[PDB]
């Protein structure tokens, strides 16, 4: 027990809990702190939010509305022994999926998504959107060349979104899964949306950097990094996303998928949401649901909204991140 | 203060719950809560088949004991009941759920089995095990044997009674996240009585996820 003072003299330099930053109040988590042992993967989330209300920096950001920010987080999540679904509070995923279909199909059309109900990107489409953003000759809804383009067409000049891209570009994801296919050991399966060159024409930049995969085993990993991550509404749907893209990689390449890593740059947590997180905080996990995939798609383009099925998704009520009423 | 029977014999409860088949109420705007999961049994055995992962779980537990930790104990009791190898645990249950173990586990391995019935008596069982007809008669019985720690791996009425008259210092509950025909069930908790203070990490076992949360007895 001589060891026990030993830890005690080497904390002489962590000051007083006064200098610990935004005045958060204890009892708007007592059911948080109350717990012993928040084992559950959910807690990786919801760790994160309460670190940086406790210790975020107050900074102002593009929209102007303010938030709370720290840098540099890291979310593991087991694929093989659940479905990352948060349940603190209510998702659907239905829009995450078409998507990610829309992204797998190089599309950059958002009518697409907004004939199916999916309402995702509608804001970054519109005439005072792209105009903002200098993009005058640019079509309503026709977002640019984003995530889509550069999977299927990186390096091809972008024309418009009805344009045929065919055998343009590099195709990444092509590549991608005759990689994990053919070479799983090499350190060079990288998917990246971040086109340097296209940034200013693209609606706005991604937030989803890259992906980088590994092959042990027969079971497949992956790894994100998102540079811009919005705790309250954002990376919910992030994780559950990537980790739908892990499963579908990891199937068609024969493999059973295992991690999902989040790495998180410039975690921020907007003003606006935060009574909403707080009451989140307090709410206990419940178990993850499971995914699960139509086993007879083989290819990763034959994926449709049907072959993706969502079981026992228990989870609390729905949560608007921003309260008025 | 007047020290609480569950606290002086270290009395714990463990249980593994599914979802009941609420015919309708399933499909979404459904709204969901601890009592969730509270599907105990379906026609004398387990609902959902057996889930191999609750089950290394379970003798973890009920068998984990802690030598040193025992003199700390029988000091605790003794005080209490006015007084001065290989430790074990003590699993209590109702006769139905003793029946329904399969003859090659009867009885529970590296611990003193106790059965509580009516309508047996020793002289029906051939194992080695307590029989009891009281739940008073179980204090008794723990007041008179050398264990660690005692628990009611219950039957769902087992449960129900020791969970009124208060005899649970803390509940060890497992979270089967999948829905099973059920015709027994788990006595609604009191968020009042009771709170959770801890909950596992989630697995995947015999194509379900599940977890294991701990609930604990309030001040
Ligand atoms: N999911 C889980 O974790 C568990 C599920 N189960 C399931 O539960 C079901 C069994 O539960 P259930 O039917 O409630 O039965 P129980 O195991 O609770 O047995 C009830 C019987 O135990 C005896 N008993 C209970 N209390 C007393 C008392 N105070 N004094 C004397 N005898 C008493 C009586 O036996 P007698 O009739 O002889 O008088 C009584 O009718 C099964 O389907 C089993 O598979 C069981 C354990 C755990
Ligand atoms: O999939 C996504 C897309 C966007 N955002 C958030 C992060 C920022 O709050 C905002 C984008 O702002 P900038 O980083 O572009 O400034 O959208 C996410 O969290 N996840
Ligand atoms: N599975 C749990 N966590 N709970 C439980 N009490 N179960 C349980 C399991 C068994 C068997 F599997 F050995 F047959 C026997 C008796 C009980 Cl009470």
């Amino acid at each position: 027990d001589e060891e026990e003072d030993d830890f005690v003299y080497f904390n002489f330099n962590k000051e007083k809990e006064e200098k610990n930053k935004n005045s958060i109040h204890p009892n708007d988590f007592q059911i948080y702190n109350s717990l012993k042992y928040k084992y559950h993967p959910e807690y990786q989330y919801l760790n994160i939010i309460y670190d940086i209300m406790m210790n975020g920096n107050k900074q102002s950001d593009r929209t102007g509305v303010g938030v709370l920010s720290k840098f540099g987080y890291i979310m593991k999540f087991d694929l093989s022994q659940y479905f990352p679904l948060l349940t603190t509070k209510k998702l659907f995923l239905r829009g995450i999926i078409e998507e990610l279909l829309w992204f797998i199909r190089g599309e950059t059309n958002g009518n697409t998504l907004l004939n199916k109900n999916v309402r995702i990107w509608e804001a970054n489409g519109t005439r005072e959107f792209l105009d903002n953003r200098k993009l005058f000759h640019r079509e309503v809804n026709d977002l640019g060349p984003i995530y889509g383009f550069q999977w299927r067409h990186f390096g091809a000049e972008y024309t418009n979104m009805y344009d045929n891209y065919e055998n343009k570009g590099v195709d990444q994801l092509k590549n991608i899964i005759n990689l994990i296919k053919n070479d799983p050991t090499s350190r060079r399966i990288l998917l990246c949306a971040w086109n340097v060159k296209d940034l200013d024409q693209m609606a706005l930049p991604p937030c989803h950097i890259l992906c980088q995969f590994y092959v042990f085993d027969g079971k497949l990993s992956c790894i994100m990094y998102q540079r811009s991550c919005d705790l309250g509404l954002g990376v919910p749907f992030n994780i559950a996303s990537y980790s739908i893209f892990t499963h579908m990689i990891a199937q068609v390449c024969n493999l059973q998928p295992a991690q999902f890593i989040h790495v998180l740059g410039n975690a921020h947590v907007y003003n606006n949401h935060i009574d909403s997180l707080k009451i989140q905080l307090n709410r206990i996990p419940y178990p993850f649901p499971t995914l699960k995939l139509n086993p007879d798609i083989k290819n990763i383009e034959d994926f449709t909204i049907s072959d993706f099925t969502i079981q026992n998704y228990v989870h609390h009520e729905k949560i608007s991140m921003d309260m008025a009423a | 203060m007047m020290e609480q029977v569950c606290d002086v014999f270290d009395i714990y409860a463990i249980c593994a719950c599914c979802k009941v088949e609420s015919k309708n109420e399933g499909k979404k705007n459904e709204v969901f809560n601890n009592y969730t999961f509270r599907g105990l049994g379906n026609k004398g055995v387990l609902p959902w088949k057996c889930n191999s992962l609750d089950m290394k779980y379970f003798c973890a537990v009920t068998t984990y004991v802690n030598e040193s930790k025992y003199e700390k104990l029988k000091y605790k009791r003794c005080k209490y009941l006015n007084k001065e190898k290989k430790l074990q645990n003590v699993v209590v249950m109702g006769r139905t759920s003793w029946e329904s173990i399969p003859k090659k586990f009867k009885p529970l391995s590296n611990r003193i089995n106790v059965i509580l019935s009516r309508t047996l008596k020793k002289e029906d069982f051939d194992e080695d095990v307590y029989i009891i007809n009281k739940v008073e008669d179980l204090i008794v019985l723990l007041g008179k044997l050398n264990y660690y720690k005692c628990f009611i791996i219950g039957g769902s009425v087992v449960y129900q009674e020791f969970l009124e008259k208060k005899l649970i210092k803390k509940i060890y509950f497992t979270r089967i996240n999948s829905t099973y025909e059920c015709d027994v069930f788990f006595p609604e908790i009191n968020e009042n009585e009771y709170q959770i203070i801890s909950v596992s990490d989630v697995y995947t076992s015999n194509n379900t996820t599940l977890d294991f949360i701990i609930y604990k007895k309030t001040n």
